[PDB]
């Protein structure tokens, strides 16, 4: 019921410093009239983004840029890909090249497989097909 | 030959306005459209410890100014309605802005849509503009 908006960006800090565990409820309540981009940009400084991941999973519908990039970074660190396939398929408001740089050397067959996949979302063969020559003689 | 709007001033010093109830009751039963009586009825209704808000709204004979200045400190919640129907916008801001719920003000201005009123108010002279805007953001 508050008029201004900066009190949101102060109260997030308030809880985070005091009662960070009861922050997800506020986040779910306050997501509608909130610039989530600033929220993630501020959380990157303090770096508690792994806490608020399931909330951003809900906010993903809005298809914001920094939301997508950050949550994909968190999937990278968590080393999960099944959710990453859904994120990239259902949402495209992000650059494919930066994600490709990380996925093509992620020590893991499947992440590198995705690094080969999303190239064709940019219509760039001759590297994807060539990337998977190195490992996948298994028909891919 | 008789003076009506100053016996009230006389008994005000004597503080026995309840003395004048029956005569003025019959006088209004006749249906005289005199502000001298229709305002005194409101004044005694105020000191009755009752809620004369609807008598204040449905009596199109008295004058808003005397009830407003009289109900300034005793009850601005009624003086604002007096000014509302009496269209005493300047007095409304002269009292309700000073000490009141500014939501009723915003309800009146949005109701009584008047650009000149906004112009008179929205020029950064009045120190009390931030609360009423922080209210009308919700009342609209």
């Amino acid at each position: 019921k508050v008029a201004n908006v900066e009190l949101y960006y102060r109260a997030i800090q308030f809880y985070l410093e005091f009662k960070p565990l009861l922050l997800n409820d506020l986040l779910m309540v306050l997501s509608p009239r909130l610039d989530h981009t600033r929220a993630v940009n501020y959380f990157s400084k303090v770096k508690q983004l792994p806490l608020v991941k399931p909330y951003l999973r809900s906010v993903q519908n809005h298809n914001n840029k920094s939301v997508n990039e950050s949550l994909n970074n968190l999937f990278i660190t968590e080393e999960d890909y099944q959710a990453l396939r859904t994120s990239i398929d259902a949402y495209d408001n992000f650059d494919n090249i930066s994600l490709a740089q990380r996925l093509e050397k992620h020590e893991l067959i499947e992440f590198r497989r995705i690094a080969a996949y999303l190239f064709k979302g940019n219509n760039r063969w001759k590297q994807s097909v060539e990337l998977c020559k190195k490992d996948s003689l298994y028909k891919d | 030959q008789f003076s009506t709007d100053e016996l009230v001033a006389e008994v005000e010093k004597r503080n026995r306005l309840k003395l004048l109830l029956p005569w003025l009751e019959a006088r209004i039963h006749e249906g005289c459209e005199e502000p001298a009586t229709h305002n005194a009825l409101a004044k005694i209704y105020i000191d009755s410890n009752n809620n004369p808000e609807r008598f204040l709204r449905e009596n199109p004979y008295y004058d808003s100014r005397v009830v407003g200045k009289y109900c300034e400190k005793r009850d601005p919640h009624l003086a604002c309605v007096a000014y509302e129907r009496g269209q005493c916008d300047l007095e409304l801001i002269n009292v309700c802005n000073e000490n009141s719920l500014f939501k009723s003000l915003s309800r009146y201005l949005v109701r009584r849509k008047d650009p000149e009123l906004w112009g008179s108010v929205l020029l950064e002279s009045n120190p009390y503009r931030r609360p009423l805007i922080d209210q009308v953001v919700q009342t609209a």
